[PDB]
RNA sequence: AGGAGUGGAGCCUGCGGCUUAAUUUGACUCAACACGGGAAACCUCACCCGGCCCGGACACGGACAGGAUUGACAGAUUGAUAGCUCUUUCUCGAUUCCGUGGGUGGUGGUGCAUGGCCGUUCUUAGUUGGUGGAGCGAUUUGUCUGGUUAAUUCCGAUAACGAACGAGACUCUGGCAUGCUAACUAGUUACGCGACCGGUCGGCGUAACUUCUUAGAGGGACAAGUGGCGUUCAGCCACCCGAGAUUGAGCAAUAACAGGUCUGUGAUGCCCUUAGAUGUCCGGGGCUGCACGCGCGCUACACUGACUGGCUCAGCGUGUCCUACGCCGGCAGGCGCGGGUAACCCGUUGAACCCCAUUCGUGAUGGGGAUCGGGGAUUGCAAUUAUUCCCCAUGAACGAGGAAUUCCCAGUAAGUGCGGGUCAUAAGCUUGCGUUGAUUAAGUCCCUGCCCUUUGUACACACCGCCCG
């Protein structure tokens, strides 16, 4: 007796739902920045993407060993079924969610705002990302709230091409007075067939081939080859 | 790592600390 | 809370270095303790007390509890339990 | 909504508080100097508590606090 | 210019009011009022009347194994088979119990302390640097007299030149392909076997394949062709060919609002409370009560109809509760076997309006169904302040709606049903789907509102201003 595919396939996203928010709750001081699900019919494997890999296995390997004993539990999964492997994030800069990390960490040690909202920004930029824009909002002068955005660069707002082409995260970062709100907004590069950015054009970008300078013949000759 | 002239100023430029976040804007600038 | 509960609760956390519980205190049992008859409230009570004194480190997410035995729980339940000192928690058995 | 406290109720309940008794073993075994012993108590015939626990002598019936069986 | 209306009636549902022990609460012009997925019997539940529990971690002090504590039959008591409490005397073995501290949980308060999300300005066509020119620099040009466009869309003009976001492009969807790739979980044609009078067969089995069904790839539409108009540019009008000469949605700028949400959250700062509790559970009530006002609606006022029979056609969706088949029932509804975790079964989804015959005959009438009385059956622990459904009976207002006012341009309006969400039991709501299918328009700035240029200003918290008596 097994389940029907349309809660089957549902079933399989509030799954991994959770296990997002449970990873982002647990590692997120250390670079969290994205899981991977591959089912193997021996083997469930599991990947974390994340900036201090050292800082998830741990010494020994003591704390990847938890997750993977723990994850189980909560899953309902046989004994040594699911493995769980920590991976680093290709490139830290283009990750909307391990910038908006970086800056709570800054907020929450003193740093002033502005100062560290441009070091977000300039770390973006000389990444190679194409636009970014950072909003930090809450109560940062007194009793009454207000926004301050930090932009650089070209950011679209519109349409289907806004679905790859930038890369977006919230975040909250709760001070002594109140709560702030940081969101990350990252316009990626093109880089045809590269592992950052889209490899699809703009649909609105036309690239148009310079032809190959040629001399027009002034008299006949043939070749006879 | 302590707080930031340009920014007291550009905050607080028309309040009541106007007087002195000029004055300490003009000390980090000269 | 049953004295046989709490040895039950205690040194079932000691094999692993991990604890599991969904926040459901009228749950009559704990899937992991069935065949005892422990109640998934004096899991919870009881982490909440080995917690307090800092033997170990919770996580909730999604009305569920993740508790993990710290360095002060092994050297703490080795002698409630009365262990020989050749037992090692699963967590720290490996690599 | 807005709090209006009333408090009042028939005085107040008493929570039961139970009585000290000092040595209640010793009424259950009569004990001479020849060494010989009395079981003063009617004794429950059950498997859960058999062979120690004895059984309640009220004015008109027998009674075992963990079996709750009476007699009467 | 018109179409259907709403505003009038009956009722269903939300808001005030008025009652009440409580009738919990948020939201009040567009930007509250079938909204909070908010159709609340119990739960939900906050509100009211009562009654159990601690699920008060942890640290320190006390008492205590010559027992800290734990639970309990019966009589009484209690709404209660609540050891809750009184009487009474057995178990339980440091887990508790007492004081101090500081912790916890709140659908408790503040949305004028916040985050996030949403709504609105605004679905409009707006917005902004850099370098250069002007200037007292506060600023200004670019970003424009003019044609054009759905559009700061383009053309052009030009002390500005190059760009960017928004618009457009983009994604999903509808219409076309007898061309391609495929099909026993889709069919068609042919041939047999069979039934009946060459015909019909959703009777049964084989081979031809993809027209029909399904879904992948690639094509196809670009103001491209013709004729007019246009500083012969940008574009506009008509027509041929053609499936199609604007299909419908998603997304969506800078800058703002003391807009809604602390009652969605283990989002969250302060304040309040915390053991006769604002925690939590149990029992019973209320959220619905009814003189009266205000908004969404559903049924009607009939003959372009109602009743009674007969004939005949969908699409989008759901399903481990959706259900075929057989028997008893008037029915609502009951019993036994079966299928389906689904293009496999309900189901070839025999839907309703529509259509064809009959009776009725302008009348408060066989229109219309409110209201109420007897029965019967289901869901549930519980249906009494009727849960829903059925069967006899009852038969009100209503004869087209004042001042006002809403939505709408072609598979559109309106009519007509079906599915989903809610759902143990449940749609007059919402969200989608098909079916039948039009009248009038292809214009304007008169009303409403927004935008722009010139002009005046003693305004700048910006006319709800300032100001003289
Ligand atoms: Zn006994």
């Amino acid at each position: 007796v097994q389940i029907s595919k349309k809660r089957k396939f549902v079933a399989d996203g509030i799954f991994k739902a959770e296990l997002n928010e449970f990873l982002t709750r647990e590692l997120a001081e250390d670079g969290y920045s994205g899981v991977e699900v591959r089912v193997t019919p021996t083997r469930t494997e599991i990947i974390i993407l994340a900036t201090r890999t050292q800082n998830v296995l741990g010494e020994k390997g003591r704390r990847i060993r938890e997750l993977t004993a723990v994850v189980q539990k909560r899953f309902g999964f046989p004994e040594g079924s699911v493995e769980l492997y920590a991976e680093k994030v290709a490139t830290r800069g283009l990750c909307a969610i391990a910038q908006a990390e970086s800056l709570r960490y800054k907020l929450l040690g003193g740093l002033a705002v502005r100062r560290a909202c441009y070091g977000v920004l300039r770390f973006i930029m000389e990444s190679g990302a194409k636009g970014c824009e950072v909003v930090v909002s809450g109560k940062l002068r007194g009793q009454r709230a207000k926004s301050m955005k930090f932009v650089d660069g070209l950011m679209i707002h519109s349409g289907d091409p806004v679905n790859y082409y930038v890369d977006t995260a919230v975040r909250h970062v709760l001070l002594r007075q109140g709560v702030l709100g940081i969101k990350v907004k990252i316009m990626l590069p093109w880089d045809p067939t590269g592992k950052i950015g889209p490899k699809k054009p703009l649909p609105d970008h036309v690239s148009i081939v310079e032809p190959k300078d040629e001399i027009l013949p002034t008299t006949p000759i043939s070749e006879q080859k | 790592l302590g707080t930031d002239p340009y920014e007291d100023f550009q905050e607080n430029w028309n309040t009541k600390h106007s007087s002195g976040v000029t004055r300490e804007l003009m000390r980090e600038l000269n | 809370m049953p004295k046989k509960n709490r040895i039950a609760i205690y040194e079932l956390l000691f094999k692993e270095g991990v604890m599991v519980a969904k926040k459901d205190v009228h749950m009559p049992k704990h899937p992991e303790l069935a065949d005892k008859n422990v109640p998934n409230l004096h899991v919870m009570k009881a982490m909440q007390s080995l917690k307090s004194r800092g033997y170990v480190k919770e996580q909730f997410a999604w009305r569920h509890f993740y508790w993990y035995l710290t360095n002060e729980g092994i050297q703490y339940l080795r002698d409630y339990l009365h262990l020989p000192p050749e037992i090692v928690p699963a967590t720290l058995r490996r690599s | 909504k807005k709090r209006k406290k009333k408090s009042c109720t028939t005085p107040k309940k008493n929570k039961h508080k139970r009585k000290k008794v000092k040595l209640a073993v010793l009424k259950y075994y009569k004990v001479d100097e020849n060494g010989k012993i009395s079981r003063l108590r009617r004794e429950c015939p059950s498997d859960e508590c058999g062979a120690g626990v004895f059984m309640a002598s009220h004015f008109d019936r027998h009674y075992c606090g963990k079996c709750c069986l009476t007699y009467c």
